[PDB]
């Protein structure tokens, strides 16, 4: 009984290239494959235009690269949700599955040359349109401005078209005009329903002669503390060199939205030598507020505001440090990193993620989950830290405490989370189980990744498994797809994975292996399991001085700068003065952005495994049909679950 | 001065942006190890400060790429830091700062520091005199100058100032601008909302609409106006009866079996339910995996009723029994929905087609069964009728209807056929008992467009409370009717008609699929798909919109379709000017007209929170006292306050003094200020704990004038709450000069700078003839009269010289008769060097720039070009020390009268 | 006694008279920077060692301000801003330059200022889109185009709405241009048949 198998991305998008994979099991000879698209229900023949062979020696598996035309979009802002047929015959055997479509057709994003403008001035903005791969294209773009009330002024429609994917546009703010907080909003023609944005502000304000920077002892504020929150005041002039002045320094408790100054923590100090001190009393911080049990403060935030005027009195500067938590404990546990299946019997890794209040990861801290010994961690650069433990075979949902074991600490400061992992299901009970188990982290493009293939099951069928069939996901696509062969009696395997720039900012590595089980019954078993890259640019490009360091440059002279990037690549330039992002520093374009909203574009949902395969194909983004039956759910939902 | 770079050697720096190098580079570099490299040189500008670099990298092959920042910092040894506003108010006395800093470490420099003359400021620099100081700075330090100025003409003016030091080569200058805003703010007048309706609302179908210009009544002159136009279209929808749940049709998927009757009413509720399924877009509730199943239980029934296909083409129960008309015409009317859906044999159908034509039809055009079916369930309501030859020709013509497109171009008997028994049916019609068949012949009728007029009007009126169609017995007669009838209404395109009869098919809460539910199910679903298919769910929008401005000869040109609805057109005018909106075309808009501007408001120039009174006088070199007393407005007493003093040139604080008031309670000065040199402080800031909101707070110490010089600037003093500078108080203070006000003239919203000289130089050197004849034959000057002084109106500000005219030597754009009174004013303070008293003569000229108000109703200004002379008395001439004087004015007088200028 | 001729500074001008070669033992000679630069007044002395003493530095040579970055265009600056030496101007892309592109540093003789002015690149205009029969194009900005602006074609659907012709040829197009000039389109493609 040979069988066919297709493996899919879990949706499509439309002018992007997709791969699906052609698989034919117990075949014999050279097989035949023929893919076609069309609209669903009915034909519309969307693209039939992709013919493959597989062929023994190939170990029958085949790529198929085709890219979906789009429609565009006639309706609408409520949707709904569009599918299409993915069919494929091979030589005779026909297997289908429909997919769903999201209208996504690639990365927008919008750069400011400011952060902030004045009326009757000109806010210069480039856009830069990408696909799924991040590569340049040209295409039609639409374009809004809108005002804080949110009624767009001025909308354009440009194509970027022979622009290299950069769109450079520039927008003349009225001397009449609202002030407030303005908007710079885009989107593909083809796609209305995916905006992407940016703000800048307009205001009435002058550069000023110098910056604050308010810093305090530790980023939070431990509750019975008495030396009281600890603040140093900072205060340079642009150019470099120290200030003397006088600073007025207040505190205050946000909770919730709502902001509560503190009148008594008024402190008037004086500047020297660019630095000064001032400390909130926790007695004063007390009785600012009446109520009177102190652990109801915990899960508030203190703020500083502090205003520094010199001694000319000319020019005054103020800043602010928000949200400085007052906690318990300057640690907290996060399980978002760990899968939440297991394999009865087999190795659990957890990841667990260990952060300071300000969100910021934790460094080189002690972890153990209750109880007790064996078991101990510390955490990485990235703040993650794992831990592995033994599974008992048992149904018995797997109920995990991990706490900080940090020394020093009573107890009482010791951060603590409970997770639970349940079971993975086998097909009839057959107890046929796969570990995927890759180890190193703080992994980097150019090395190679170890993956460990453990298979669990009777040794009577286990020589009818020859290979394992694995699928390397990225960027919601499919990156690679290839056979890791067996031999008989080889219960580990392992498969070297070179890396690439392409599996940044991260990938998904799924495996599957399928057999004939008891009596007649096909089965299908599978894992996944989630690998992070280290976040960086694909290439390089870096901005230095062109001559030797001999003092600074003298206002009106010439300065050489060395620029190092890319052959052949497009480069884009802003200067800013430094004075304008005291004002405001928020809305800056940055390359971790960028990855952020690509890693918020995923289409898999989670870190790993799953219920079954269907389950496993599924949560990480996948679509497998079988000419036999077997087959994953349907996801109607465009989003990810939460 | 000694050995120093003069000012006008000195080039400003005039760059200050806040964003620049926005160049696009490429790199062409051939690679040295993968990377390219390309040296730019640029150029720095005149900011003194540190500049951040970002770039962005697009490759065709690695993508995008964000750098990371890079810093460059930009200083001098020695530089200015010119402190100016965002905007100042026309006319309002305002002092700013300029900062100079000296960070060299073990050098002190001697400089000399210039504030430039603006015709758009007032100030202590004059056309002919500079406003200099010279001033000592420290190692390692920084000294702050005050400079006290009126802006005069609005928009964005320009402020300069330079310096240079002594014996040595450094020197600097700053170049800056500044909006001089007028007094006012801003405010939004809504001018006109229009709805927009061509169709209710328009003639012709067109509606044009008049907008006015806005008010504006209370707008300050000369300001400027943004009018600004929206144009919002309204959708509007139609509601859609509710589709049929796909939760209820879940048991209509049925896999066919049996004989060839059986194998059709299995086939039946699978096909049907595809059908509506694919048209309401339900497969989503219903799931996606059911669909393909579905299509081949559709197969199979098709392909196993292919084995009760005789070579007649015919269909039949079972092979050995006589072919039956009413089944083959519902196997041709099942195949031919089901080309939709399943690949389907044009030969097999249009095959029974023409064997339904060439077999079964009677001369007349009636078809007529031969061979009954053997489910009597399965024909829906052609029992009971006895109308059976109507309704039968009227199934059987549906089918032939049905399958036409597809069979019309390889059976020529099918329109033959078609229209023979259409005329049958036509000529019957009206004698029709029964609404069943009336529902049934009458979409029968309706394919060929031949249902109108009398026939029409009995479809419709057939019809129970304009819902149903019905008639007494079981109900899925009725249903299926109503179905047909649905049909009928759809195809004759009546959607007035529809809505009451689709609510009540659905109100029956009938999903079939039971025991002879066959012909209800298959018309009720192939009737509510065709309704959702051909039912508008919106009023049709097209809108063509075009505006006339009397500032634009261009036509204004807009269209707003029904996807454009979500779209809002703006449109701006800084004119503003009655304009005209041409609309036409269907659907609903809405119109706005909003103008924002400048109001003559006032006075919104004022001292918020703080109640500030400066006093200044001479104690008992020169010492005097100056006392602040200020007191907050509101119901509490302000938290630590600022009071910001600057100096009169030349005057220092008593170090004594200061000493008791840091060291007294409430009070704070800076130990960096008191331990600070006698020398060189010309700003002191006093930090107070506190302001009472009760009494006034006051404070007085003594100053001490080291450097004597004539005319000294007005000293100022700011107080201001820590946590605004927004809200605060400016006050001068000068000893000879009233409430340390600059002199300024003003009259309605304009004023002009009183601070140069009083008139022209005094003899000596003394005038003779040929000076004050060329003197005023110079084109420029205006007038000249010969005048008496009647009286002297004094002010607390200008003085009013009311000078009758004796005679007009020359006359300019003033029209004056001899006689005439005239009104002369001249700032106080030059009262005394003028020296005019009652009853004496005077003999005046000057230019056309020194009139106030507007003709024919002047009065003159004593400015630096304004020539005064005092003419003596008839009986005073005869002295013997006014001959010169009274010769010189006796020819000056006539020899301008008479001759004139050679020029 | 007696010390020489002076040496020629020639950067600096002496007006007064001379007319002695061998001057005497401590006798100042005023020495003020020559107009092709700029400099404190000074003044140079017998060393009594028969040579003429030396200059600080007093003077200095002039340069013309600051080339100003221009609203969408690019600055290619080469050597120095120094007297006499040439800059230019080039708007990169979709810009047509208003004004004079090479740039020379001057010498009115009195003060310098730049001999052209810094030209304006402006974004470049297009005409009004190809009409064709039966279908017009749809966009919120009809009457005035810019580059790089596209429209798109559609055909009507008249009242009731049915499909009528059939959409042909490319209904996207935009303003572009292969010189440097007002901007033509890239096709006139559609049709509605
Ligand atoms: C598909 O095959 C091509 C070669 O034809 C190969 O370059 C590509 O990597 C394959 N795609 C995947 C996802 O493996």
């Amino acid at each position: 009984s040979p069988m066919y198998s297709i493996i899919t991305p879990n949706i499509l998008r439309l002018e992007s290239e997709e791969t699906m994979v052609l698989e034919a099991h117990d075949a014999q000879g050279d097989v035949p494959v023929t893919v076609t698209v069309h609209d669903f229900p009915g034909k519309k023949l969307v693209l039939s235009s992709e013919k493959t062979v597989l062929t023994p020696a190939t170990n029958h598996m085949g790529n198929v690269t085709f890219t979906i035309p789009a429609n565009r979009e006639f309706k609408s802002e409520k949707g709904r949700n569009k599918f299409v047929t993915v069919q494929a015959t091979f030589g005779t055997q026909v297997v289908e599955k429909v997919v769903l479509v999201s209208l996504q057709s690639g990365y927008l994003f919008i750069q400011t040359d400011k952060t902030i403008y004045t009326p009757g001035s000109t806010v210069l903005y480039r856009i830069f349109t990408v696909n799924h791969k991040l590569l340049p294209v040209g295409r039609t773009v639409m374009v809004n401005i809108e005002n804080p009330e949110g009624i767009p002024v001025k909308q354009d429609s440009l194509s970027s078209q022979n622009q290299l994917g950069v769109l450079p546009l520039s927008w003349d703010i009225p001397e009449l005009v609202n002030m407030g907080q303005w908007k710079i909003r885009a989107y593909y023609e083809n796609s209305p329903q995916q905006v992407f944005s940016t703000e800048f502000e307009v205001k009435e304000y002058v550069l000023p002669s110098f910056e604050v920077i308010v810093e305090p002892t530790e980023k939070f504020y431990y509750i019975y503390n008495e030396k009281g929150l600890e603040v140093t005041i900072t205060a340079r002039f642009l150019y470099g060199k120290k200030v003397e002045g006088t600073a007025f320094v207040i505190f205050g408790i946000q909770d919730g939205e709502q902001r509560i100054s503190l009148p008594e923590s008024l402190k008037r100090i004086p500047i020297e030598d660019g630095s000064g001190e001032v400390v909130l009393s926790r007695k004063v911080l007390l009785d600012g507020v009446q109520n009177p049990r102190a652990e109801d403060l915990v899960g508030k935030s203190l703020y500083v505001s502090a205003t520094v005027i010199l001694h000319s009195g000319s020019d005054m500067v103020q800043a602010e440090r928000s949200g400085i938590p007052i906690v318990t404990s300057p640690y907290q546990i996060h399980f978002t990193k760990t899968p939440k299946y297991f394999k009865p019997g087999m190795p659990f890794d957890l990841m667990v993620f260990v952060t300071n209040p300000d969100g910021s990861p934790a460094y080189r801290v002690p972890v153990a989950v209750q109880g007790e010994d064996t078991v101990q961690s510390l955490t990485q650069g990235d703040g993650v830290a794992k831990l592995s433990i033994n599974t008992h075979p048992s149904q018995k949902p797997l109920s995990i405490t991990v706490r900080t074991k940090k020394q020093e600490l009573s107890e009482a400061e010791q951060a603590t989370r409970t997770m639970q992992a349940l079971p993975y299901s086998t097909v009839g009970n057959s107890n046929n189980y796969l570990h995927l188990s890759v180890l190193r982290t703080e992994l980097r493009p150019g090395e190679t990744l170890n993956v460990n293939f453990l298979l669990r099951m009777d040794r009577a069928h286990e020589a009818k498994i020859r290979y394992y069939t694995y699928l390397i996901m990225n960027k919601g696509r499919l990156l690679k797809a290839g056979r890791q062969v067996r031999e008989p009696g080889q219960d580990l395997v392992v498969l070297p994975l070179s890396i690439t720039t392409d599996f940044i900012p991260s990938f998904r590595l799924v495996a599957y292996y399928t057999l004939i089980g008891a009596s007649g019954q096909r089965e299908v078993v599978a894992d996944s399991v989630w690998v992070d890259v280290k976040d960086s640019c694909v290439g390089s490009l870096v901005v230095k001085s062109g001559q030797s360091e001999d003092r600074q440059p003298v206002p009106g002279q010439q300065m050489t700068l060395k620029i190092e990037g890319d052959h052949g690549a497009r480069v884009v330039l802003v200067a800013v003065d430094k004075g304008v992002f005291v004002l405001n520093k928020k809305n800056k374009l940055t390359q971790s952005k960028i990855w952020d909203v690509v890693e918020k574009a995923d289409i898999g949902c989670t870190p790993g495994s799953g219920k079954d395969y269907a389950g496993v194909f599924s949560d990480a983004g996948l679509t497998f049909t079988s000419s036999s039956g077997q087959q994953t759910a349907q996801r109607a939902e465009l989003q990810c679950p939460q | 001065d000694e050995d120093i770079i003069a000012e006008e050697n000195i080039v400003s720096r005039s760059e200050f942006p806040e964003s620049w190098l926005w160049n696009v580079e490429d790199l062409k570099e051939p690679p040295k190890n993968g990377i390219s490299t390309k040296l730019m040189n640029i150029f720095l500008k005149d900011s003194i400060t540190t500049w951040e670099i970002l770039a962005v990298s697009m490759s065709d092959k690695k993508g995008i790429c964000v750098a990371d920042p890079f810093e460059v910092t930009v200083m001098q040894d020695f530089f200015i830091d010119l402190r100016l506003p965002y905007s100042v108010v026309r006319n309002e006395q305002v002092e700013i700062r300029a900062v100079l800093y000296n960070y060299r470490q073990n050098q002190e420099l001697k400089v000399r520091v210039e504030l430039l003359h603006n015709p758009a400021f007032c100030s202590l620099a004059t056309t002919k005199r500079r406003h200099q100081q010279t001033v000592t700075i420290p190692p390692k330090s920084s000294l702050s100058v005050p400079y006290v100025i009126v802006p005069l003409k609005t928009g964005l003016q320009e402020v300069e100032v330079k310096a240079a030091v002594y014996h040595h080569f450094i020197s600097d200058g700053v170049r800056k601008s500044l909006k001089v805003v007028p007094e006012g703010i801003r405010m939004n007048k809504t001018v006109a909302v229009r709805t927009l309706d061509p169709e209710r609302l328009g003639r012709e179908g067109v509606q044009k609409e008049d907008i006015p210009p806005a008010d504006l009544s209370d707008q300050v002159p000369d300001t400027e106006s943004e009018t600004r136009i929206l144009l919002q279209g309204t959708p509007v929808a139609q509601m859609t009866e509710d589709a049929v749940d796909a939760e209820r049709l879940k048991h209509l998927i049925v896999t066919p079996s049996g004989c060839g009757e059986e194998n059709m009413i299995g086939m039946t509720p699978t096909v049907i339910a595809v059908h509506y399924l694919d048209e309401t877009e339900q497969w989503e509730k219903f799931g996606l995996e059911k669909r393909q199943g579905a299509l081949e239980l559709i197969k199979k029934g098709y392909t196993q009723q292919l084995a009760f296909r005789q070579p007649s083409s015919a269909f039949a129960a079972f092979v050995k029994r006589a072919p039956s008309t009413w089944l083959t015409a519902y196997v041709v009317k099942v195949f031919s929905l089901a080309v939709n859906l399943i690949a389907i044999d044009s030969q097999v159908l249009c095959g029974a087609v023409k064997w339904l034509i060439l077999e079964k039809q009677k001369p007349d055009g009636v078809f007529q069964e031969d061979a009954p079916v053997i489910h009597q369930e399965m024909i829906g309501g052609l029992r009971n009728n006895n109308e059976k030859d109507m309704a039968l020709t009227a199934f059987v013509l549906i089918s032939l209807q049905e399958a036409k497109d597809i069979c019309e171009e390889q059976v020529n008997s099918l329109p033959g056929s078609i229209t023979k028994a259409g005329d049958f049916l036509e000529a019957n019609y009206m004698n029709l008992q029964r609404s069943y068949t009336v529902a049934i012949a009458g979409y029968a009728l309706a394919q060929m467009g031949r249902l109108k007029g009398p026939l029409l009007n009995k479809f419709l009126t057939t019809a129970k409370d304009k819902n149903r169609w019905e008639d007494p017995g079981k109900q899925l007669y009725n249903v299926e009717a109503t179905s047909y009838a649905l049909l009928a209404l759809l195809q004759l395109k009546d959607f007035d008609f529809v809505p009451p009869v689709v609510r009540w098919l659905n109100e029956q809460r009938y999903y079939g699929g039971g025991y002879g539910s066959t012909q209800a199910t298959f018309m009720v679903f192939q009737a509510l798909a065709q309704y959702q298919k051909d039912a508008p769910d919106h009023q049709e929008l097209n809108l063509d919109v075009s505006l006339q401005l009397p500032s634009r000869s261009s036509k204004i040109t807009h269209r707003i379709h029904w996807e454009s609805a979500s779209l809002l057109r703006s449109e701006e005018t800084k004119e503003n000017e009655g304009f005209t909106v041409t609309a036409e075309g269907k659907g609903q808009g809405t119109l706005s007209v909003v103008t924002m501007y400048h109001a003559k408001a006032k006075d919104q120039l004022t001292c918020n929170k703080f109640d500030l009174k400066v006093t200044i006088k001479p104690a008992p070199k020169n010492t005097m006292i100056l006392e602040i007393c200020t007191r907050y407005r509101g119901d509490q007493d302000a938290t630590m306050s600022i009071l910001d003093i600057s100096m009169m040139t030349g005057f220092a604080p008593d170090t004594d003094d200061l000493k008791q008031l840091a060291n007294g309670v409430d009070r704070y000065i800076s130990k960096y200020e008191l331990d600070k040199a006698f020398s060189d402080r010309n700003t002191l800031i006093i930090y107070l704990d506190k302001v009472s909101h009760s009494e006034d707070d006051c404070l007085a110490f003594k100053v001490h004038q080291y450097f004597n010089v004539e005319l000294i600037q007005p000293g100022a003093v700011k107080v201001y709450a820590y946590y605004n500078l927004e809200e605060s108080c400016t006050r001068f203070y000068h000893p000879e000069k009233e409430d340390g006000k600059l002199n300024k003239l003003c009259r309605d919203e304009l004023c002009r700078c009183a601070e140069e000289n009083c008139f022209i130089q005094k003899s000596d050197d003394k005038v003779t003839l040929e000076e004050r004849l060329d003197k005023a034959c110079e084109p420029g000057v205006d007038y000249v009269y010969k005048t008496r002084l009647v009286k002297v109106q004094l002010s607390n500000d200008f003085d009013e010289y009311i000078m009758a005219i004796e005679q007009t030597i020359k006359s300019g754009s003033d029209e004056v008769q001899v006689g005439q009174q005239r009104t002369f004013i001249s700032p106080i303070k030059c009262r005394e060097a003028l020296k005019l008293e009652e009853k004496k003569h005077y003999l005046m000229w000057g230019l056309s720039s020194d009139f106030w108000g507007e003709k024919p109703n002047l009065s003159y200004i004593i400015g630096k070009d304004t020539w005064v002379e005092h003419w003596p008395e008839e009986d005073e001439c005869q002295d013997e020390e006014n001959q010169k004087q009274c010769q010189d004015l006796g020819a000056f007088t006539e020899s301008m009268v008479v001759f004139g200028c050679p020029n | 006694g007696h010390c020489q001729a002076p040496d020629h500074f020639l950067f600096a001008k002496l007006k007064t008279q001379t007319n002695a070669s061998d001057f005497p033992i401590g006798t100042s000679l005023k020495y003020e920077c020559r107009p092709e630069y700029y400099g404190r007044p000074f003044s140079i002395t017998c060393l009594d060692n028969l040579v003429w003493s030396s200059p600080k530095d007093v003077c200095k040579r002039k340069s013309c301000k600051t080339p100003p970055d221009p609203v969408n265009g690019m600055v290619h600056v080469i050597t120095d801003i120094q007297v006499g030496s040439r800059i230019n101007y080039s708007c990169t892309t979709g810009h047509r330059l208003i004004g004079h592109s090479s740039a020379e540093c001057i010498l009115s003789g009195n003060t310098a200022h730049w001999s052209t002015k810094p030209p304006i690149c402006q974004r470049i205009p297009c005409g009004l889109p190809p009409t064709i029969a039966n279908g017009d194009f749809i966009s919120t900005n009809r009457e005035n185009f810019h580059y790089g602006s596209v429209v798109t074609y559609r055909c009507n659907l008249g009242s009731r709405g049915r499909k009528v012709f059939e959409l042909v040829g490319e209904p996207s197009i935009y303003c572009t241009s292969n010189d440097d000039q007002v901007g033509i389109w890239s096709g006139p493609a559609p049709q509605c048949i």
